[PDB]
């Protein structure tokens, strides 16, 4: 494999704007006035946890702000959607979204516009706050930032209809389903994949609830086990390329994580056995990927894809 | 008895003690080995973060269970 440069100059320019304007900036909903405890819900401005988590990390004396939802995270999702676009073309019966459409019904032009929307997806964030109000406020912020940029500078590219749809994709409005639109689905799948870098084996392989399938099981239902595992591996190699910690995987350990043998066996039958070693975060590559679009882009383009990415 | 505590990357520390201990207890134990303050420690089990007060018996932690440990780096 070896993906090479997939983003045209227009997309990179937009990445450059989003980095300058949003992703390079300090989180602002931080400090004592944004602490939270369930037992004193209205003691501060926060109505939930997470405002002061992981605001920045120090590398070679330089603060990298918003390391969990910064440039690298965002750029990674563009690479995921590219891979899954091809993956979808290999499926005889792709997943039908609530709009009646599938990933394979997107054109290359659609993919470009989708990628541009992905750049703003977490751009509205003002902290690592996790709870619903914060999540919804921050996605609305990212949606509005997208719209303000698109209406000034991209009207030769997006129709008004398309500005509305992509805005809604970013907004993630309450009542809208994960698979509301094919565009939305692909955006969310891409975000989902990236969570593997910071979740436990339970969320990734087993499901955080009897209802929810789990990240890798989800990739497998959509894409088959072979392509789904390849996608999984690809994402782990993007973690390592951008200097992020790669979690280990051990399917033999799954029965020892306090989950009902029921669900452990289920995941085993879907995923099969996996033993792969994790890897410590690398500060130098973290800096390379976090402080400029070229740094991040040049690290991602290099990484090998599955061979089917490249096939006709 | 023996349980394992692991970072997401697989760095594993093996612990001795008992169902009787609380999670705050086990976090203090991790402190004494590796020197990590409990306030920075999130222990996971069944993909859900554990609260300091409850015992290992409550989350049914037994022989050779794996708990996961992430370090809350507050923004520093
Ligand atoms: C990969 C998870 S994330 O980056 O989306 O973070 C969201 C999540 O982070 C917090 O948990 C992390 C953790 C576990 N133990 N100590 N910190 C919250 O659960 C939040 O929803």
């Amino acid at each position: 494999g070896a993906m090479g440069s997939i983003l045209d100059p227009e997309v990179l320019k937009v990445a450059e704007y989003v980095y300058q304007e949003r992703l390079s900036k300090p989180y602002t909903e931080v400090g004592p006035e944004w602490e939270y405890n369930h037992k004193t819900p209205y003691a501060t401005r926060a109505t939930g946890t997470g405002h002061n988590l992981q605001r920045f990390i120090t590398i070679d004396d330089q603060r990298l702000h918003r390391p969990i939802h910064g440039l690298a995270h965002t750029m990674r999702t563009l690479f995921y959607s590219q891979l899954m676009y091809e993956a979808a073309k290999r499926q005889p019966h792709p997943h039908r979204c609530a709009d009646g459409r599938t990933i394979a019904d997107l054109s290359v032009q659609d993919l470009k516009k989708l990628n541009i929307a992905q750049l703003f997806f977490v751009a509205g964030r003002e902290s690592e706050a996790s709870y619903g109000d914060a999540y919804h406020r921050y996605h609305l912020y990212g949606a509005k930032q997208f719209e303000a940029y698109a209406r000034k500078h991209l009207t030769h590219l997006f129709s008004e209809k398309e500005i509305v749809l992509y805005s809604r994709c970013i907004e993630d409005r309450i009542g809208d389903r994960f698979d509301e639109t094919a565009e939305g689905y692909l955006i969310h799948l891409s975000h989902m994949i990236d969570l593997m870098r910071c979740k436990s084996p339970v969320e990734v392989f087993i499901g955080h609830s009897r209802g929810v399938s789990g990240i890798v099981p989800t990739l497998i239902q959509l894409f088959g086990r072979e392509d789904g595992l390849d996608i999984m591996h690809y994402a782990r190699s993007l973690f390592a390329a951008t200097g992020e910690a790669v979690p280990y995987i051990s399917s033999s350990e799954w029965p020892h994580l306090g989950i009902e043998s029921d669900r452990v066996e289920r995941a085993l039958k879907i995923v099969g056995s996996l033993e792969v070693e994790g890897q410590e975060a690398d500060a130098k590559k973290t800096a390379q990927a976090g402080f400029s679009v070229d740094g991040c882009y040049g690290a991602l383009v290099k990484i090998d894809t599955p061979d089917w990415y490249h096939q006709v | 008895m023996q349980i394992f505590v692991k970072t997401l990357t697989g760095k594993t520390i093996t612990l001795e003690v008992e169902p009787s201990d609380t999670i705050e207890n086990v976090k203090a134990k991790i402190q004494d080995k590796e020197g990590i303050p409990p306030d920075q420690q999130a222990l996971i089990f069944a993909g859900k973060q554990l609260e300091d007060g409850r015992t290992l018996s409550d989350y049914n932690i037994q022989k050779e269970s794996t708990l996961h440990l992430v370090l809350r780096l507050r923004g520093g």
